[PDB]
């Protein structure tokens, strides 16, 4: 691994050096009150502009986590399949996926993504 | 020399003041927000001072109808400043800081041309 670690450190150092170098290569200009404003198509930005956090994107990412963990559970099936007892490996894995489908199809009839808002 | 004519909003001079002073409330209450929202030099006291003079701009308005319209204009400009449709240039417009007060006494006029 540490061969990988050192290479990444080397790259990152070379990366920052390049961007550090470009920071000196690019000519400077006297700062301007307006040059450093948020871009709002050329009309003054409104109040703070911090978006509302009343929304669903956490909800989708929570679906991600559930399936992301479930993915973790099924990752090792590749290797153990040669070793594990076949009934248990067969049925056990099959019901994983089956429950996933039924969760999905039950959830389509729920249709939770088609929120009213 | 009187005419029997339609109204617009206000039926009596006192209702006119009632409407006119309502506007003065919105503008007084708004000023702090614009000082924050619009990144312009002006400060609260100056903005308040101008608001006073800018009502004094027309003190001797007399007709009920005319004063009604002046308020109609104000309610509009209030909303355009309340929400930020306007721009820092537009809001500062009330000060006219690009042009120096031109000469006024006769010699300065005379020595500086018509
Ligand atoms: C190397 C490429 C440089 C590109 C960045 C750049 O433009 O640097 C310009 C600078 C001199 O440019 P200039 O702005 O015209 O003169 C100094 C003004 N006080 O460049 C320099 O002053 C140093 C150049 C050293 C050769």
């Amino acid at each position: 691994m540490f061969s990988i670690i050192f290479i990444a450190l080397l790259i990152l150092l070379i990366t920052t050096i390049v961007m550090f170098l470009a920071s000196i290569l690019s000519k400077k200009a006297l700062i301007d009150r307006e040059k450093s404003s948020p871009f709002e198509c050329g009309f003054d930005p409104k109040s703070s502009s911090r978006l509302p956090f009343s929304l669903r994107f956490f909800l989708i990412t929570i679906i991600f986590l559930i399936f992301d963990v479930e993915i973790a559970l099924i990752l090792p099936m590749i290797i153990i399949m040669k070793y594990s007892n076949i009934m248990i490996w067969t049925i056990t894995s099959i019901i994983f996926i089956l429950i996933l489908l039924i969760g999905l199809y039950h959830e389509w009839n729920q249709g939770m993504l088609n929120w009213s808002n | 020399a009187v005419q029997q004519v339609r109204p617009i909003l206000s039926v009596d001079r006192e209702e006119a003041r009632k409407r006119a002073l309502n506007l003065y409330k919105a503008w007084y209450r708004q000023i702090p927000y614009i000082v924050m929202d619009y990144d312009i030099p002006m400060t609260v006291e100056q903005c308040r001072d101008k608001l006073r003079e800018e009502f004094v701009k027309h003190r001797n308005v007399t007709d009920i109808r005319v004063i009604d319209m002046l308020v109609i204009k104000g309610q509009m400009e209030l909303k355009e400043s309340v929400e930020i449709w306007k721009q820092k240039g537009h809001i500062m417009r009330y000060w006219k800081e690009s042009q120096d007060p031109k000469p006024t006494d006769f010699l300065s006029k005379f020595i500086q041309g018509v």
